[PDB]
RNA sequence: CCGAGGGUAGGGCCCGUGACUGGGGCGAAGUCGUAACAAGGUAGCUGUACCGGAAGGUGCGGCUGGAU
RNA sequence: UUGGAGAGUUUGAUCCUGGCUCAGGGUGAACGCUGGCGGCGUGCCUAAGACAUGCAAGUCGUGCGGGCCGCGGGUCCGUGGUCAGCGGCGGACGGGUGAGUAACGCGUGGGUGACCUACCCGGAAGAGGGGGACAACCCGGGGAAACUCGGGCUAAUCCCCCAUGUGGACCCGCCCCUUGGGGUGUGUCCAAAGGGCUUUGCCCGCUUCCGGAUGGGCCCGCGUCCCAUCAGCUAGUUGGUGGGGUAAUGGCCCACCAAGGCGACGACGGGUAGCCGGUCUGAGAGGAUGGCCGGCCACAGGGGCACUGAGACACGGGCCCCACUCCUACGGGAGGCAGCAGUUAGGAAUCUUCCGCAAUGGGCGCAAGCCUGACGGAGCGACGCCGCUUGGAGGAAGAAGCCCUUCGGGGUGUAAACUCCUGAACCCGGGACGAAACCCCCGACGAGGGGACUGACGGUACCGGGGUAAUAGCGCCGGCCAACUCCGUGCCAGCAGCCGCGGUAAUACGGAGGGCGCGAGCGUUACCCGGAUUCACUGGGCGUAAAGGGCGUGUAGGCGGCCUGGGGCGUCCCAUGUGAAAGACCACGGCUCAACCGUGGGGGAGCGUGGGAUACGCUCAGGCUAGACGG
């Protein structure tokens, strides 16, 4: 009839929401990178892959993400991007 | 066996209501008791093991008397019925004062029809009986007061017994009173366990009919000694002398038991149950049906009721039925009153 | 609890004579010395051959009724040296002799066992100055039994100290009258005491 | 998309039960006859086939655990 | 070499097979009769049926700001409480049950170069600037309630951005290793928080990084019950490739290619079942067994599910569905006792709606302390075991009474009465251990001294003093099998575990007298093992007793002659690691003994690793003719 497990349940919803939000910009990134990199668009495409690093690491830091998995999508990305820049080279800019 | 008094309660108009304690003589619920039924006997854990029998009155109305015969096996007899008494604790065993015989109280026919069959095909018993059981009994109408004078002072043998009672009318079925009312102390405190036992003794043959009487009180309340003279064997015969003239002085009245019947009777033969059952002292009380069939209720003495044994069969053709129960008491009417005193 | 019965039914029934009343034993007065017999209606009757279970199981009860102890703490004592090492027929019988109530016995502060129970119970032994009120209790070599102070005045143990004067004791027991107090030696070897029971016979019973 | 479950359809196994029925067991002073144990009065047993109120008989072949 | 017993019964009698039955020991027991005390144990096995009420997980004002209150006044601040709210940490441990599962679930030995770990511990480094919101709060609609919704103001150890990179992570190189192990170079990306006190000082925090410690995940070899009247089973099914996902391997998930995977060494299917330490029986072998206690797994009314998180797909958290129940003001909404007690049903049966946080342990905290039905105690029940009491001594050639009797006597029986003696219980006084740590003082909040406080059990145990003879019942008494007569009964009434008793002399039935056996217990029923060598490995058989297949051929399968060698698989030896604790074993010791409990010793089996031996079995090679085939 009462005990701080609803406060345990308010706040974790509200971590479910901020941790709902970072995953789909790291999808909407990721995803959006590995499309200019089949593109090429090579520079355009390095320019968002920073930028998904970092929120790869920046979900990493808390409880969003495990430093593995912050391991696995970076390596993942750098990989599957670059196969696809192989088709056209020019790696340009910075980034690998 | 025991059990667990755990929550005491008890009940209000609106709610409920838990208590910590109960007191004697009050009543409440008690939570907690799991094999227990109704007139049941609770005592503490370390407490004296007593029955409370106090749920009243077996109560014999019966009386049938048996003969020892001749002669020797009397005591057989009296050790038959005793281990029928341990065994059914509902009728008695108790000899008549005048007249002297032992007189098999029971409940009923059948009640004293297997005891008087076992009796003669398992003890043998060397006795033969009546016998009818209209066992009546007799009490007061108006309050008495008497004196029972026992006096011997002619000689050197002991003899004063000086006792004064009040008996007066208790209602019918309330039983027997005695009292202690002596002011200060003019009988000795020990000649009082042994006056009772003249009062009692006396009461159990009438004046008029010769039959216990009952549903009175005495009051013992004064009465004088002499210190050397009085003996435990001269209170006695004082209660004695004064018993036996108080309740015959005083309007003594008789009264009788009556029994109630119910007749399992086809329709076909009501009317032929019903007069009969009136012209057999019936009061009637009402009709109802069952295995239509239908069944009759009333009210009649237990001296009318012989002959309805097979008389249910004159009448229903073999038809009907019946059970028969005691029920109360009542005034016989002065044409049969007067007449029964011969 | 314990026997609490008539005694002398026991050395007619046995045959022999297991004496336990004390003084009186020794007296013409003793059921033994008048009626050797069994009890019972049929006791006079020219016995019929026994069968080896009957052999066996009379003496087990001999062995018993001499301590007056139970089945259970009899048969735990029992099967204590069997689980032992060496010969069970024997640390048995010493088992048996050191119990608190049997050294009591034999150290003379008594005239019966039945009798030294009671004043073990009754607080009036106390062994290596601990008051020991137990009669199941077990002896082991290098103890003082004695008396209790606020148990030396007393009418009975005195005329048992002084019964003691002339007698001697066993060979694995010492005995300081005046003092009154005990002293146990070691455990007992089957030639130092020499009860009537064929200690064989007590365990060629109990493999049934 | 998957998804608890719901519903439609068709199956498999198990348990309880059923008018009626088929034999089986325990009984015992019966009805019926008297097959086996003696060559049991037709030597017995046997697989089979047929028939017979019933045990059993009979045909074919077999076995001796069949007697002289 | 510490360990091993058999009986009765088929016949007129014998011997055998062979079934039947009994003696023994055991329980979470229960039922009958009886029932005094203490201790240590233990007590819903049936309905994982449903449950009234209470209690079972919470804590920090030394993380933040408020409503109120007391306290010192200039309604300003300070401060102490207090209440929720925000935010930490815990809620994933601890407690219960035995439903489900025949499975890496468990047990046992490993593997992870395929992995994670909060608080704790160690080392290295670092903490510089900015920005923002939601509750409380006022304002407002609705509701019986549960209570929700809308609008605005605002604090931080809440969230966001920039800087810093000792380091870390990732792409591809490049180096040593060898499964994704360790470096290094270039590109790329990421840290953060403050509070407190005595103050250029400590203390508790915080941040990234490497290490330990502990706790796991995952995987593998071996072990793990009944039915063959279950014989054939399978489309994520078996394998590859690619990707998804996870801490991580993986058909785990997905698309595609391939045609595979398993099975008489029991697949598939059906029945039952939680597994081990152990427990019990047993000469051993083996059998049965898994309560209590410790370890693991599974479930949390039946189910599916994700979220938060270091960790759950969560017993007392959430979402949905279903069966059930209840509250209601009928508009609607609530609940999950296989937690601790308790109720109800079912049943042959299984308990107090108790006390304490004094100890132990856990959570939160600087500490004080706060929470704790974990735990420590108390209660009930002869349920179990263990100790104890109902008295000890004297006391007749033997009271009474009952029983038997050749009417002479015998038996109960020293038993009682009786004399002496002690003193269970009760009464009186004293009064525990378990409790010394946290903390206050010195020192340095360290080390080392010194100091105070606290006892549920409990005014209990125990100690002192006084002190009375103070409960005995049950089973048997024909043979097994110990213990005998009398009367009643007349194939009746009844006993009976087996063989069998009772038809007018019943040691067998019922009672009595007498006797045997156990004792606060004794008998019974149910089940496990034993005897059962009667499923026979130890350790049985098959001519007539139960049992040779009707008879051949041959598959798999088991078994295999002589000589020499190579290997070393079986096998044998040593060493080592492992075999937790508890128990059991032996020793000693603590509660007056014991039961119970502690200290210590001693091992095994079996498996891992390393070493060795080479007969016997195996295997690769060589060789012989005695088996076998053939001319
Ligand atoms: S008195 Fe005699 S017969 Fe009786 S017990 Fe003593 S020694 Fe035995
Ligand atoms: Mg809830
Ligand atoms: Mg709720
Ligand atoms: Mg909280
Ligand atoms: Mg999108
Ligand atoms: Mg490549
Ligand atoms: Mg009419
Ligand atoms: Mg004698
Ligand atoms: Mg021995
Ligand atoms: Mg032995
Ligand atoms: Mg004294
Ligand atoms: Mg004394
Ligand atoms: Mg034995
Ligand atoms: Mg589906
Ligand atoms: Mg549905
Ligand atoms: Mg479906
Ligand atoms: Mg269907
Ligand atoms: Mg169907
Ligand atoms: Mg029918
Ligand atoms: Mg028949
Ligand atoms: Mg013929
Ligand atoms: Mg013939
Ligand atoms: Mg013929
Ligand atoms: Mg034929
Ligand atoms: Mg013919
Ligand atoms: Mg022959
Ligand atoms: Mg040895
Ligand atoms: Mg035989
Ligand atoms: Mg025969
Ligand atoms: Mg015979
Ligand atoms: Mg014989
Ligand atoms: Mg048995
Ligand atoms: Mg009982
Ligand atoms: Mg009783
Ligand atoms: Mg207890
Ligand atoms: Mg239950
Ligand atoms: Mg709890
Ligand atoms: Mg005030
Ligand atoms: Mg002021
Ligand atoms: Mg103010
Ligand atoms: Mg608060
Ligand atoms: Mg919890
Ligand atoms: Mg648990
Ligand atoms: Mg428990
Ligand atoms: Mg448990
Ligand atoms: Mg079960
Ligand atoms: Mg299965
Ligand atoms: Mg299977
Ligand atoms: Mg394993
Ligand atoms: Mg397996
Ligand atoms: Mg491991
Ligand atoms: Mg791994
Ligand atoms: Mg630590
Ligand atoms: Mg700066
Ligand atoms: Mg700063
Ligand atoms: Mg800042
Ligand atoms: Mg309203
Ligand atoms: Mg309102
Ligand atoms: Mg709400
Ligand atoms: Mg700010
Ligand atoms: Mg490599
Ligand atoms: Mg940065
Ligand atoms: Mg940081
Ligand atoms: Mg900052
Ligand atoms: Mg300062
Ligand atoms: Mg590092
Ligand atoms: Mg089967
Ligand atoms: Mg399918
Ligand atoms: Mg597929
Ligand atoms: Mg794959
Ligand atoms: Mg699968
Ligand atoms: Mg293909
Ligand atoms: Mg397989
Ligand atoms: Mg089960
Ligand atoms: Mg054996
Ligand atoms: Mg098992
Ligand atoms: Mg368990
Ligand atoms: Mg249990
Ligand atoms: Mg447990
Ligand atoms: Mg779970
Ligand atoms: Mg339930
Ligand atoms: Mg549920
Ligand atoms: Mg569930
Ligand atoms: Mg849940
Ligand atoms: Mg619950
Ligand atoms: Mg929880
Ligand atoms: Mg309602
Ligand atoms: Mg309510
Ligand atoms: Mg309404
Ligand atoms: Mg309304
Ligand atoms: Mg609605
Ligand atoms: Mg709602
Ligand atoms: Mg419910
Ligand atoms: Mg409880
Ligand atoms: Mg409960
Ligand atoms: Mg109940
Ligand atoms: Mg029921
Ligand atoms: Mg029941
Ligand atoms: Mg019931
Ligand atoms: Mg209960
Ligand atoms: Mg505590
Ligand atoms: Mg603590
Ligand atoms: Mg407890
Ligand atoms: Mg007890
Ligand atoms: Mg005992
Ligand atoms: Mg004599
Ligand atoms: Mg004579
Ligand atoms: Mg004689
Ligand atoms: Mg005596
Ligand atoms: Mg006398
Ligand atoms: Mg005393
Ligand atoms: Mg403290
Ligand atoms: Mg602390
Ligand atoms: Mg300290
Ligand atoms: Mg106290
Ligand atoms: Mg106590
Ligand atoms: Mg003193
Ligand atoms: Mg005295
Ligand atoms: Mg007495
Ligand atoms: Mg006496
Ligand atoms: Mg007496
Ligand atoms: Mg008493
Ligand atoms: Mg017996
Ligand atoms: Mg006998
Ligand atoms: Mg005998
Ligand atoms: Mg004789
Ligand atoms: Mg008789
Ligand atoms: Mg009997
Ligand atoms: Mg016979
Ligand atoms: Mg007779
Ligand atoms: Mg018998
Ligand atoms: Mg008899
Ligand atoms: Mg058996
Ligand atoms: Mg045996
Ligand atoms: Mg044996
Ligand atoms: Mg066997
Ligand atoms: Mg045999
Ligand atoms: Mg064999
Ligand atoms: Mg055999
Ligand atoms: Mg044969
Ligand atoms: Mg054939
Ligand atoms: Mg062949
Ligand atoms: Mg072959
Ligand atoms: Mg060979
Ligand atoms: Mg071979
Ligand atoms: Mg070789
Ligand atoms: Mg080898
Ligand atoms: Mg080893
Ligand atoms: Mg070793
Ligand atoms: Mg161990
Ligand atoms: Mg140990
Ligand atoms: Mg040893
Ligand atoms: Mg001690
Ligand atoms: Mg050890
Ligand atoms: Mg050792
Ligand atoms: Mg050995
Ligand atoms: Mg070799
Ligand atoms: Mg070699
Ligand atoms: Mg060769
Ligand atoms: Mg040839």
């Amino acid at each position: 009839r009462n005990l701080s497990a609803l406060k345990r349940h308010r706040q974790s919803l509200k971590r479910r929401l901020r941790n709902k939000a970072k995953k789909s910009a790291i999808k909407t990134l990721s995803k959006k990178a590995i499309q200019l990199a089949q593109e090429g668009k090579a520079e355009e495409a390095l320019k968002i892959m920073r930028k998904a690093e970092s929120l790869i690491d920046k979900a990493a830091k808390g409880s969003t993400l495990h430093k593995n998995a912050a391991a696995r999508r970076k390596s993942r990305l750098m990989r599957k991007v670059r196969q696809l820049l192989e088709a056209a080279g020019a790696p340009l800019i910075g980034g690998g | 066996r025991k059990e667990r008094v755990a929550r005491l309660l008890r009940m209000h108009a609106n709610h409920r209501e838990e208590v910590e304690e109960l007191k004697a003589g009050d009543l409440g619920a008690v939570v907690g008791l799991k094999e227990t039924i109704t007139g049941d006997t609770l005592v503490g854990e370390d407490a004296p093991r007593v029955i409370l029998e106090s749920i009243e009155v077996p109560e014999p109305v019966i009386d049938v008397a048996i003969e020892p015969k001749t002669k020797a096996d009397q005591e057989k007899l009296s050790q038959a019925l005793a281990r029928l008494a341990e065994e059914d604790p509902t009728f008695r065993v108790s000899t008549h004062p005048e007249t002297g015989q032992t007189i098999i109280s029971g409940m009923g026919e059948l009640h004293l029809e297997i005891i008087v069959d076992r009796l003669k095909r398992e003890f043998k018993v060397d006795a033969n009986v009546g016998k009818p059981q209209v066992a009546y009994r007799e009490t007061i109408t108006k309050p008495v007061d008497v004196e029972g004078k026992f006096i011997r002072q002619t000689g050197g043998r002991g003899q004063y017994g000086h006792v004064k009672i009040k008996v007066e009318p208790l209602p019918r079925g309330s039983g027997f009173e005695f009292v202690n009312a002596i002011v200060g102390g003019v009988i000795p405190k020990e000649y009082i366990p042994a006056v009772q036992k003249g009062i009692e003794e006396a009461m159990q043959s009438g004046p008029l009919i010769g039959f216990p009487v009952v549903d009175i009180k005495v009051t013992l309340y004064d009465g004088s000694y002499h210190e050397v003279d009085s003996s435990e064997m001269a209170f006695k015969i004082a209660g004695s002398m004064a018993i036996k003239e108080a309740v015959q002085k005083g309007d003594p009245v008789i009264l009788e038991p009556i029994m109630r019947v119910e007749v399992t009777t086809p329709e076909e033969y009501m009317g032929d149950v019903i007069g009969d059952l009136n012209a057999r002292r019936g009061q009637i009380l009402g009709m109802e049906p069952r295995g239509n069939a239908q069944v009759i209720r009333a009210f009649v003495p237990l001296a009318e009721m012989f002959g309805y044994a097979t008389d249910l069969r004159s009448k229903t053709q073999g038809r009907g039925s019946f059970v028969m129960f005691f029920d109360h008491y009542q005034e016989v009417p002065k044409q049969v009153q007067e007449k029964l005193i011969k | 609890g314990r026997y609490i019965g008539p005694v002398c039914r026991l050395c007619r029934r046995e045959g022999v004579k297991l004496y336990l009343k004390g003084e009186r034993c020794y007296s013409p007065k003793c059921a033994m010395e008048r009626r050797p017999y069994p009890p019972g209606q049929h006791g006079q009757k020219r016995a019929r051959r026994p069968s080896d279970y009957a052999v066996r199981l009379r003496e087990k009860q001999k062995l018993r009724r001499i301590y007056g102890i139970s089945e259970r703490q009899f048969r735990n004592l029992f099967e204590e040296a069997s689980k032992k090492k060496g010969v069970t027929g024997s640390v048995f019988l010493g088992l048996l002799e050191s119990r608190l109530d049997n050294v009591v016995y034999r150290l003379g502060f008594a005239v019966s066992r039945r009798q030294a129970r009671q004043l073990v119970r009754h607080g009036h032994i106390t062994v290596n100055g601990r008051r020991v009120d137990l009669p199941s209790y077990r002896v082991r070599p290098g103890d003082e039994i004695a008396v209790a102070e606020k148990s030396r005045n007393l009418e009975l143990i005195r005329q048992n100290l002084e019964a003691m004067k002339g007698r001697k004791v066993g060979p694995w027991l010492s005995l300081d009258v005046e003092g009154m107090k005990g002293k146990f030696l070691r455990l007992p070897d089957r030639e130092d005491l020499a009860l009537p029971v064929n200690e064989q016979l007590v365990i060629e019973f109990y493999s049934r």
